RNA sequence: UUUUCUUAGUAGCGGCGAGCGAAAAGAAAACAGUUCAGCACUAAGUCACUUUGUCUAUAUGGCAAAUGUGAGAUGCAGUGUAUGGAGCGUCAAUAUUCUAGUAUGAGAAAUUAACGAUUUAAGUCCUUCUUAAAUGAGGCCAUUUACCCAUAGAGGGUGCCAGGCCCGUAUAACGUUAAUGAUUACUAGAUGAUGUUUCCAAAGAGUCGUGUUGCUUGAUAGUGCAGCACUAAGUGGGUGGUAAACUCCAUCUAAAACUAAAUAUAACCAUGAGACCGAUAGUAAACAAGUACCGUGAGGGAAAGUUGAAAAGAACUCUGAAUAGAGAGUUAAACAGUACGUGAAACUGCUUAGAGGUUAAGCCCGAUGAACCUGAAUAUCCGUUAUGGAAAAUUCAUCAUUAAAAUUGUAAUAUUUAAAUAAUAUUAUGAGAAUAGUGUGCAUUUUUUCCAUAUAAGGACAUUGUAAUCUAUUAGCAUAUAC
RNA sequence: UGUGUUUAUUAUAUGCACUUGUAUGAUUAACAAUGCGAAAGAUUCAGGAUACCUUCGGGACCCGUCUUGAAACACGGACCAAGGAGUCUAACAUAUGUGCAAGUUAUUGGGAUAUAAACCUAAUAGCGUAAUUAACUUGACUAAUAAUGGGAUUAGUUUUUUAGCUAUUUAUAGCUAAUUAACACAAUCCCGGGGCGUUCUAUAUAGUUAUGUAUAAUUAUGCCU
RNA sequence: CAUCUAGUAGCUGGUUCCUUCCGAAGUUUCCCUCAGGAUAGCUGGUGCAUAUAAAUAAUCUUAUCUGGUAAAG
RNA sequence: AUAUGAAGAUCAAGGUUAUGAUAUAAAUGUCCCAGUGGGCCACUUUUGGUAAGCAGAACUGGCGCUGUGGGAUGAACCAAA
RNA sequence: UUGUAUACCUAUACAUUACCGCUAAAGUAGAUGAUUUAUAUUACUUGUGAUAUAAAUUUUGAAACUUUAGUGAGUAGGAA
RNA sequence: AUCUCGGUGUUCAGUACACACAGGGACAGCAAAAGCUCGGCCUAUCGAUCCUUUUGGUUUAAAGAGUUUUUAACAAGAGG
């Protein structure tokens, strides 16, 4: 909000001359806010003031004496033309659905075509189209070849205001590396894809640079014939020319006595204006506005919580009745009795295959009696537990 | 007016380089210093000086001549050369993608530039590779 | 100038009735035209929402002149904003050097009413007409009202 | 219709589309009225643009007591005291309108300076270069030094916003106005009741010697 | 006076319902004021003809003569007008000068306007495609990479999209008209105010008005208008949004007349435009359209634009009685040959491919035969391997050295935001990187860049079969305990 | 609960390095067979109502409409193409957007010029900031400091008072049940006060002032009715 | 015949793109009202006040009051 | 006849918020916002009528506005949206 | 036909799962040597931490990504 | 069977009238007094705007100002 703080815009001479002996601070308009939705709406309502009225003729479709055959004449009840012998009787008159009728509601010449925008809202949009004619992120996004343009804002001398021939004028644009946007103007020269071609707008190009000047010694004649270029006075400043299309960031070339006068037209960040009586510059909703510096920022960063980071995808429900590794996870002590019954079930087996095999009683070695006669003689391994453990 | 987060919201739905392309909802943007042509936030034209552009060549079909970051010391009001500082690695594939990860000691856009450079070198690889095809 | 893209003619394409029902669908004037009939079938709508319609409370002024009951008024509430901005508190030194001679007929005002909560300084107000409480709170602080046209 | 609606009152029962007026010559009437003023002002002399004199007094009612607009007049007895010249003032252009009879003296002294203010600003290009009594100057000629052709000749005005704030401070702490208006009201409220008892009670002694 | 804004959808008016509905003031645009009748104007002081002199438009003119004949005393001129005047008187300025005319030229165009198809800058420069056509694509010393011009890059034409081929366009020149009026000449008319002041003094009649009656209005015990009845006054008469009577006050001066400007404009004469329509649209009419046609008549009233760049508008032969068919021919193309741009659907003649007693057909879902179509391996197990070869940068090669260009972080100065703070330039500083140059070395074993050689395989891919796991689920057996 | 008598059973005491063993933190992952995406063009596998045709089983009435109910023996519709129906305006309302904010809005005009646009701007006016009453009158409390005054319900606030967790410059921080303050923001609920109107009434009106009893001379000198 | 005139119609007919979400009413009062309104209900949209008890609100149990129908006479 | 009433305004003292189950988020405004204001069927209770696929009501559930399964068939039945 | 028995068949219902939407909740925004991860030197605890040298991922149309749950009939009608 | 000022019930849209009610402020009747009498023991017995017309203030206005008549206006009834 507080205005200059990238200040010293340098004046460039004819020969692009990386400075001069002059140096101007930013005229404080260029830190006033660029709201691109105010400008879109203010531009839109204001370019309707050049419209012309259209309407159909007020007596068209209604030049017939046609009444209705009613019913029951086997034909539908619309106003049919009267007489005889001429293809036109009795044919269908007066209706939107008829062929020759009046249109559904005819267009009238007292539509509201023009518009009243608040004056303070057309000052808001002019200001947001001058603060975007600095900022080379925004001139570079309206197209606008400016990667060889010296400074933003381009201030040039008052010697450009005396250019008198179009030959001299294109050298200035050549020397200041402005000509690469004119060459993009010639490559955009087309025909319209209407309908507008029959209505006197077949076409020429797209838009180029805007030369804001203060006095006109010769430069509106000299820049008149170059495509894409137009010259404008400081005090007027059309918004329709400074943000064409409702879009911000036109490449604008000031002169120096058209850059001295922006502290008079629009006010300053301390005082009001001189030439727009009562106007103060609009205040933004955000002074600092760099969300990148703010999100760092150690006043903010020392109070935040934590990013606590593990992300919980974490789904499938396993069935803990045919699983065991999900049953022994949810209920340990399932494991304890699942072992305590499976160990007793393995002990019921040995007492059965022993008591059956008393009619065969073969072995005692490894084949069908490893899982039998080994544990039948590991009760000697619990003869120790009664005998040697009574020493405590 | 100074910020890039402000600058983006002024352009994030209409600029000269935004390419809306009818179905896959937003991947494209054609500005000359993007590195992954998407309109994202700051893979973008002007970032105010971490606009990293890996480009060929200049001598096609040589090498990856990198338009680098343009950073602070001009205003960033742009050139007649003033703001842009343009350094170009060559000679290999392995020993210039290391002298571009080394020219960028700071890490964020590096791996978009290490994939745009590794695809410019592939894009002029068919002048040596993929021969006569008998 | 208005949209139509957002209007609902463009969303009712093409559903048959266009917002209006199969049953008692859009016909020309099914209650009459305008404010009729306010005493009969639109009775309830006129009381409620509009009581005091239909009658006559009276005195006919053939040719009212609204230049007769003109009287622009001003409370004590403001009254100090009329005198300039820094004399507000440049007199509360404390130093009673000043009762400001205020003339409201030069400020466009004709009566001084009294809603107030006024400060303890003297003033010299010159309105045409008086509120009684206005002149009772300005006399309570050492002021006047010079009864002047 | 259904309800809560600021009862309609719109006067379109009367076929008003034959009465519709459209104003697209409003830009085109700004241009022609301006170009009539330009062509008028080029065609006079160095006379003023507008430009006769148009006196100043007094919008009529209470609502506009205070405003002091431009008249149509100058009042044959406003001319008379100002060294004019009632049928000389039509030619140097002084608006001489004579259905205006001047009511006050203040209204006549408000506008007798204004007839000497101008005519102390009015240089009288002569007839013969004999300089009968202009009596301004020879070489302040309309050959030479005039041709500026001012627009409005204005009221001047000259503060009346106002505010040159005086302070006294004043001593009138006894002299009330919340009762001075309730008594000057009921003086005139009761004028006829007090003047009827005056011609019965104070005419009771006339029957003594009658 | 009139027009716009506001007053105001207000005051009022109204089956006080539906509804209706002004004006003063205020703000603008524009401004311009006057003339009669009627008096102590105090010599008909006037006018129209006609004729005769005699001016200089092709004059319902100019002057004079006869004052010839008439209008005129039942009232013509001058003075003078309700906003009133006319004479005396003063007092203060005061002629041979002015205002308005026509005549005349100041001025060797002297200005300004409007109008003139009389006049213009720069490419048809060199290659592609059309090789039907270039206006399209490429190119054109540097001047800071316009080929040139440009105060001209509006539009239109020309075989495609043209600033530079043409008309125009921009600025102008020339040409024509008109307006200007320095002087001189003649015919008129005139030669102020007034602090002030005595006398004289004419102000519109079946008209205001009132009653009634009718319509009209916002106008309410009357807003305007009219008919009838009644009919004035001269400190009178009208009005002051409530009728009447008294006493006031304010305010105008009706019953006669003229008057520019701002304002309106579907017509006419001439123009310019457009977020308009694009041939069932836009006028009814893009065309020989208010036509053809219908009606006794008043009236009703259409449909219908497009070959091609150029008619090059199909010579000639054969067949036929023949329009024509067939072959040629022109053309970039006749699927451009007069349904002449394109050429849709409905509807079908012929071809081709299957099938046919199976709700009348058509349909949905899931398949099917035939036809056609779409997509799909980029290197190992229990490894983007050990070896071995091959090439080349010659800042890199590891380094050392140098020359720059920025970054980051310190310092400082000038600017904003004056104290620090910040941000912006302009300098300096350091460490680490990167760019181009040289060299134990060019490969000194490394660095970049390619190829056969091990482990479990062609592993990867898709389509399957297998085997195991997990979810949801189906069926089947029986190792024991309790009641 | 206690303790031993006791006889049984679970848990903890598995550190270091490695590996083709669960949640892969909705796991599907492996072995093997077929088949090479040929320089231009085959083939293998899987898929495809493309517009059909063939074949078969299931489903399957004709849409629009008004109607309690339509396939209806209700009406419309033989078929195609083009045309064809919720608009503009005046006024108001709510809502949302935007600008300014005790204001606001130039838009009738005038300027300044660059062109029906854009730019600047006087004086007004509208609406708002003050209402009520038929009208005449009258007109919103001593906040210079109480948002409606007071109360209740109250989001928030270094507020503000009172044990431990956590980093301990042994500080300071952040979190809970607590002491407060605040208009306790807003919003609801209630009780008041004020302007006006109308009605009761307390005006012995004590009174209080003032044209009047004072003189000077229009004026300023007294108490009283 | 032409115009006023696109006269009016509480009545018949038609009212033109897709998907997503929420989802009626045939009742109240009143009307020269009964083929129609206005009204309230039912609907949707848009919010707003309160998100890392002891706020309340709706069918049963308990306590209490109410009732004249079935049955009974 | 009480400046003990009765209402109100304050300080004192009160374990464990005083059945159950639920929380589709509930509260509150505005557009008075659209459509609607012919209904019809059924159990149960009902009135008129000899009766009626008739007339009129109470109650809750349905069709209208709704496919799908079952009743061969079918607005409403049974099941299920 | 009446009373039963088992075993089957059958919805767009129910359960699980895949996918679409809608609803409701939650996360994420130090890029400067920011965060990690695997190695490679030292203070040291046994072990971890820090400096240094060895590869990547991240400028999430902040209207975007990410996570989890439920849910789905519709004329008149409203809304995105 | 009075004067007044609100409030409530019914009908209801929670509109009106009307009918009932429960109060406050008077002023009066009966009664020795308590008592609470605001028509009829309770449930029915009735009526907008405009107009006209009384009573009423001891009034407000007719918009240049007084005076009286006239008219109007406001409160409460009646005429339907």
């Amino acid at each position: 909000s507080l205005g200059n703080a990238r200040p010293l815009v340098s004046v460039y001479t004819e020969k692009n001359e990386p400075a001069k002996d002059k140096n101007i601070c930013l005229p404080a308009v260029f830190k006033a806010p660029i709201r691109p939705d105010v400008v879109n709406e203010v531009h839109q309502l204001l370019r309707r003031n050049n419209r012309q009225a259209y309407a159909v003729s007020e007596l068209a479709g209604h030049q017939t004496s046609a009444e209705s055959w009613g019913t029951g004449r086997a034909v539908a009840r619309i106003p049919r033309v009267r007489g005889g012998g001429t293809h036109r009787s009795g044919q269908g008159a007066f209706g939107n659905m008829c062929r020759g009728g009046r249109m559904f509601a005819p267009t009238k010449t007292f539509r509201r075509w023009h518009r009243k925008v608040n004056v303070n809202q057309r000052r808001y949009a002019l200001v947001s189209a001058i603060a975007a004619s600095g900022v080379p992120a925004l001139v570079q996004s309206k197209g606008h070849v400016i990667d060889g343009v010296s400074e933003f804002p381009l201030v040039v001398s008052d010697e450009v205001q005396k250019v008198q021939k179009t030959k001299q004028a294109v050298i200035f644009l050549r020397r200041l590396k402005i000509w690469a946007d004119i060459q993009k103007v010639y490559k955009s020269q087309r025909f319209r894809a209407g309908r507008g071609t029959m209505r006197d707008r077949r076409r020429i190009a797209r838009r180029g640079p805007l030369v804001v000047y203060d006095k006109d010694e010769g430069l509106r004649k000299a820049f008149r014939n170059i495509p894409g270029i137009e010259t404008i006075n400081v005090d007027k400043l059309n918004l329709l020319k400074l943000a064409p299309g409702g879009h911000v960031g036109r490449f604008v070339i000031w002169t120096e006595s058209a850059f001295a006068r922006l502290n008079d037209l629009f006010g300053t960040w301390k005082k009001p204006s001189t030439l727009k009586k009562g106007y103060n510059l609009p205040q933004p909703k955000m002074a600092n506005t760099d969300l990148s510096r703010l999100l760092k920022s150690e006043e903010i960063r020392k109070v935040l919580r934590d990013p606590r980071k593990r992300v919980f995808r974490s789904v499938r429900r396993l069935n803990p009745l045919t699983n065991v590794r999900q049953l022994i996870k949810l209920n340990p002590y399932a494991e304890v009795l699942k072992r305590r019954a499976a160990l007793a079930a393995e002990k019921r087996t040995v007492a059965k295959v022993l008591a059956k095999a008393k009619k065969q009683n073969v072995e005692l070695a490894k084949s069908h009696f490893a899982n039998v006669a080994t544990k039948a003689a590991a009760n000697r391994a619990k003869l120790l537990a009664a005998r040697k453990k009574k020493v405590a | 007016a100074t910020s890039s987060h402000l600058n983006w919201l002024i352009i994030r739905n209409n600029n000269a380089f935004l390419l809306k392309k009818r179905d896959v909802k937003k991947p494209f943007s054609t500005e000359p210093n993007n590195l992954a042509s998407v309109s994202s936030y700051r893979y973008s034209g002007i970032v105010h000086k971490k606009t990293l552009g890996v480009v060929p060549a200049a001598d096609k079909k040589g090498f990856t001549a990198v338009l680098k970051k343009g950073k602070y010391a001009q205003r960033p009001a742009k050139n007649t050369v003033r703001v842009d500082f343009k350094a170009g690695p060559r000679r290999s594939l392995k020993k210039l993608k290391n002298l571009l990860i080394g020219s960028k000691y700071r890490k964020d856009l590096t791996q978009a530039a290490l994939r745009r450079a590794s695809a410019v070198l592939r894009s002029q690889k068919p002048a040596p590779v993929k021969g006569k095809k008998a | 100038m208005s949209n139509i893209k957002r209007k609902k003619t463009r969303k009712l394409r093409g559903h048959v009735s266009h917002g209006h029902g199969r049953i008692g669908k859009h016909r020309k004037h099914p209650g009459g035209r305008g404010n009729a009939g306010g005493m009969h079938h639109h009775r309830i709508n006129f009381d409620k929402y509009h009581p005091g319609y239909f009658g006559k409370v009276g005195m006919r002024n053939f040719h009212l002149r609204r230049q007769h009951k003109f009287r622009p008024e001003i409370n004590l509430d403001k009254l100090w904003s009329l005198v300039g901005a820094e004399k507000f508190a440049e007199l509360e030194k404390e130093k009673s050097t000043k009762a400001p001679v205020i003339d409201l007929v030069k400020f466009g005002y004709y009566k001084l009413l009294g809603r107030g909560h006024l400060p303890a300084r003297p003033v010299i107000v010159k309105a045409k007409y008086f509120s009684k409480k206005a002149e009772d709170k300005i006399k309570k602080a050492g002021g006047v009202c010079l009864l002047s046209a | 219709g259904k309800g809560n609606n600021m009862i309609p009152n719109q006067h379109y029962h009367k076929w008003w589309q034959r009465h519709v007026k459209t104003w697209f010559n409003q830009p085109a009437r700004k241009v022609r009225r301006h170009a009539n003023r330009v062509k008028k002002a080029k065609a006079v002399f160095p006379r003023p643009a507008s430009g006769a004199l148009r006196p100043v007094v007094r919008c009529p009612t209470i609502r506009y007591h205070t405003k002091l607009r431009a008249g149509r007049g100058f009042t044959l007895e406003e001319l008379k005291g100002a060294g004019i010249g009632a049928n000389f003032a039509k030619t140097i252009g002084i608006a001489v309108d004579r259905r205006r009879k001047n009511k006050s003296l203040e209204s006549r002294q408000r506008n007798i300076q204004r007839l000497k203010e101008y005519r102390s600003k009015l240089i009288l290009f002569p007839i013969n270069e004999k300089k009968i009594r202009a009596g301004e100057s020879s070489l302040e000629e309309c050959k030479l030094a005039t041709q500026l052709k001012g627009p409005v000749l204005p009221i001047k005005n000259e503060q009346p916003a106002v505010v040159e704030f005086r302070e006294v401070t004043k001593d009138e702490k006894k002299f009330k106005a919340f009762a001075t208006l309730r008594k000057a009201r009921t003086d005139a409220r009761l004028v006829g009741i007090r003047a009827k008892r005056a011609k019965e009670a104070a005419e009771s002694e006339d029957a003594a010697k009658g």
